[PDB]
């Protein structure tokens, strides 16, 4: 309605609705709102592009769903792929592995778990190969830059790429 | 002791009581226990490895476990008892010694043949992959030492 009305833009009318009202519930609806088939993709190409717009919903967005939701939505949107790689990317390099504990944890109490970010990987990795080079290519060429281990104790990513087999 | 070691290389009963009947085994406290050959060249190489010889050491060594393994074919020149150290525990001795003369191409065919004969002993590490309760004697994670200072 709005998008043909073109009156406002659809962006400040999201943006408030995600203000308003209860977030959890609202997100886990976009979410399902992407994969609908079309029914008059205007819709999904709106919210893409408002997603893309507000990165700090985007940020809680990716963080509170689980796996195979927003794995399926990246096979949908090649438009979410880089990004999303990019946030978790960006969450393991700040853990740190303790000897005594064989195991990655984080600093903070809102630092994501080894298996939540393994988990999200996990589903990355068993879904179609328009996304599985990329996840592997993201992961390769953040091994190589943070010295080609090829043991644990040492590299997040090097754990992962073992971790997988 | 380098006397002692070619004293060790060179080796009639009465039908009468003499005094040998009669003694006592000596104990490892005596002063008359006197080890093997190969017991010894291991005081050697050891008394001389506290000291920093380690060029002396090195041969030393060499000479110790050229003896134990290459004895296939002779009388047998035997390891240092279970109140000395264990045969692996000897493989160690051997490259710190070589590490010290800087040999380090030897403390790495040393630190190499010692983990492919015992392989089939060591353990699977497939605990790597699954993560206290495997079991992996000190001398392996002191062969991953050594391998790795060389």
């Amino acid at each position: 309605e709005v998008g043909k009305a073109e009156a406002e833009r659809p962006a400040r009318f999201l943006s408030s609705l995600w203000e308003r009202l209860p977030q959890n519930n609202f997100l886990k609806v976009i979410a399902v709102a992407l994969l609908q088939p079309p029914l008059s993709g205007e819709g999904s190409q709106v919210l893409v592009h408002w997603l893309l717009g507000n990165s700090e919903v985007f940020a809680a967005f990716c963080r509170a769903l689980p796996a195979g939701l927003l794995t399926l939505v990246t096979s949908r949107h090649p438009a979410l792929s880089p990004v999303y790689l990019g946030l978790l990317t960006d969450w393991g390099q700040r853990l740190h592995y303790d000897l005594q504990k064989g195991i990655w944890v984080g600093t903070e109490s809102q630092d994501v778990p080894w298996e939540e970010l393994h988990n999200r990987f996990q589903s990355l990795c068993q879904a179609p190969p328009p996304l599985k080079d990329k996840v592997l290519t993201a992961l390769e060429t953040c091994k190589a830059q943070d010295g080609d281990f090829e043991v644990p104790g040492l590299s997040i990513w090097t754990d992962l790429l073992l971790a997988l087999r | 002791l380098e006397l002692l070691v070619e004293a060790l290389n060179v080796p009639a009963p009465q039908f009468l009581i003499e005094v040998e009947l009669l003694l006592p085994p000596p104990d490892l406290a005596s002063p008359l226990h006197c080890g093997t050959q190969s017991q010894t060249k291991h005081i050697l190489a050891s008394r001389c490895l506290q000291t920093g010889r380690a060029g002396d050491a090195a041969e030393h060594y060499l000479d110790l476990l050229a003896l134990l393994l290459d004895s296939s074919e002779p009388r047998f020149s035997p390891p240092p008892s279970p109140p000395g150290p264990c045969m692996p525990e000897v493989f160690l001795e051997a490259a710190v010694a070589l590490i010290q003369a800087g040999r380090a191409q030897d403390a790495l065919t040393l630190c190499e043949e010692l983990l492919s004969r015992t392989s089939s002993l060591l353990p699977k590490m497939s605990r790597l992959w699954e993560d206290e309760l495997p079991y992996c004697p000190l001398w392996v994670s002191a062969t991953h030492l050594l391998q790795g200072q060389a």
